[PDB]
């Protein structure tokens, strides 16, 4: 395909880790200028790391748009007999923020955590109807800024708005639902293909015991939902009572 | 692959009030022949299917946050209406095995096994069908009956996929709709210092969150011990 400009978004920070592309399965006879020439179509390129002996490397494009266009056009593309594996590199300084207050936004989350370092991107997770789920993502420029935010919020209570409930900051558990699990090695489990177990057989009997504890956890996870709910309303009632109290 | 799938439909929000059916197609003109086109002229949003997922991802990347007669356009992928959550997977289920398994319920648009940062399966997966009744059939039969993927009688738990949005979050422009958002921002972000009126309750909130963590990690630990004993007594497979 072909389309031009640098495709910068209004007020977008350029050359972040979001525009960092991992390029795998490279041929062993490739140099730095050759990979820059391969991405010459997608604008200016910043850092370029290469492992010639192993066949992978890194390249950071200007914006997220140019990186998404370079991914869809170069992924699984032949090059000197080998197929290229283009994939967004995992963010090395990403943080998960839970227990967000009711009124939050991406800019509020970015401005708040900017006191620990240079925030590349902050996002408030929203559901299907645009409602926040209470979880957020904060991505910093470097690892020390992310660890600083993690330490300060682990031993101290970091408040985003007026409501006195601190947010919970955890390291980002990067889950991949794009490449997935195409294939693996031999740990026999696939002697029998996928099937519906016949009612009365040993497979059906033993699998119903598995569904029993699955729904047992659902009741226990819902029971702790009620234990926290009643203690939450008790604390919220104690706050509105102290709100009226003023000497 | 297949052309004009549900994974190719794009959501274009914040359209002008006088948007027409044919003018909406002029935007995605250089992305091939437009597929199914629908626009909500009242709210000012619309859907459009492109020929492939690649063309849809390019049009989304180029047209998102772009002006049109004054209003900024919000381009994103439409929420897949025929998506199912697949969990309780053995660590030996691949994307092809998951696709081949759920293919008997209908045409599969995609099927992936969610993995961690290293590449190991998390026991959960996603399956997206071509039609919602096809996903309903897979959801009913797997819940009413027992659907196995490997030799071990480990049933698969199928649920409707709660699709969250971590790409485009909640912008501040959309947060200004509720007046209490500006009321909450009267106090800037801060750390609660001792002696404050809010410090006493901030620690009680953090103590309540620690109590919630200890109880949920105790529940998830008891299930893992129960899930390990099931694979232990399975060695005694003789009736
Ligand atoms: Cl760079
Ligand atoms: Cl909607
Ligand atoms: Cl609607
Ligand atoms: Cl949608
Ligand atoms: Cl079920």
């Amino acid at each position: 395909t072909i389309d031009l400009k640098n495709f910068r978004k209004p007020g977008e920070k350029t050359f972040t880790q979001r525009s960092r592309l991992f390029v795998g399965n490279l041929p062993p006879d490739i140099t730095e200028e050759e990979m820059r020439k391969l991405f010459e179509k997608y604008g200016k390129a910043g850092e370029v790391f290469i492992h010639k002996d192993k066949g992978f490397g890194f390249i950071r494009l200007e914006t997220r748009t140019l990186a998404e266009i370079a991914k869809v056009e170069l992924d699984n593309m032949p090059l000197r007999g080998k197929q290229l594996r283009v994939r967004f590199a995992c963010h090395s300084a990403s943080l998960t923020v839970r227990n967000l207050p009711q009124y939050v936004s991406n800019e509020l989350l970015e401005e708040a955590f900017s006191v620990f370092g240079q925030v590349e991107r902050a996002v408030v997770i929203v559901d299907d109807r645009g409602r926040p789920s209470g979880k957020g993502i904060v991505e910093f420029s470097g690892k020390p800024a992310a660890r600083k935010a993690l330490d300060r919020c682990s031993e101290g209570s970091f408040l985003l708005t007026t409501f006195p409930r601190p947010v919970t900051v955890e390291p980002m558990d990067q889950l991949d639902d794009e490449e997935g699990l195409p294939e693996k090695l031999v740990i026999k489990e696939r002697e029998q293909p996928p099937r519906f177990a016949q009612p009365g057989s040993f497979e059906y009997e033993y699998a119903m015991r598995w569904k029993a504890l699955i729904e047992m956890e659902k009741q226990q996870q819902d029971q702790v939902d009620r234990n926290i709910k009643e203690a939450r309303e008790k604390l919220e009632m104690e706050m509105e009572a102290a709100r009226h109290e003023h000497q | 692959e297949k052309t004009y799938t549900q994974r190719c439909r794009l959501f274009v929000g914040n359209l002008p009030a006088d948007i027409t059916e044919d003018e909406f197609k002029r935007l995605f003109a250089k992305y091939g022949e437009p597929g199914e086109v629908f626009i909500n002229k009242g709210k000012g949003f619309g859907f459009i299917k492109l020929e492939s997922r690649a063309l849809a991802e390019i049009a989304k990347a180029e047209l998102d946050d772009t002006p049109m007669r004054g209003r900024q356009l919000r381009v994103r992928f439409a929420t897949h209406a025929a998506a199912l959550s697949v969990r309780n997977l053995s660590p030996y289920v691949s994307n092809e095995l998951l696709e081949e398994a759920f293919s008997q319920f209908g045409p599969i648009e995609r099927a992936v096994v969610i993995v961690d940062d290293r590449g190991r399966s998390t026991g959960k997966g996603i399956v997206e069908f071509a039609s919602k009744p096809a996903a309903r059939k897979a959801f009913e039969r797997c819940s009413e009956g027992v659907f196995l993927l490997t030799t071990t009688p480990r049933p698969v738990i199928v649920e409707p996929l709660e699709q969250l949005d971590d790409e485009d979050g909640l912008p501040e422009k959309l947060a200004q709709k509720n007046p209490m958002y500006q009321k909450e921002r009267e106090t800037p972000p801060r750390f609660a210092q001792h002696g404050t009126f809010e410090y006493e309750y901030s620690q009680r909130w953090k103590s309540l969150d620690e109590m919630e963590k200890q109880q949920r990690e105790q529940v998830e630990k008891n299930m893992k011990d129960a899930k390990d004993k099931l694979e232990s007594e399975m060695e005694d497979a003789y009736h």
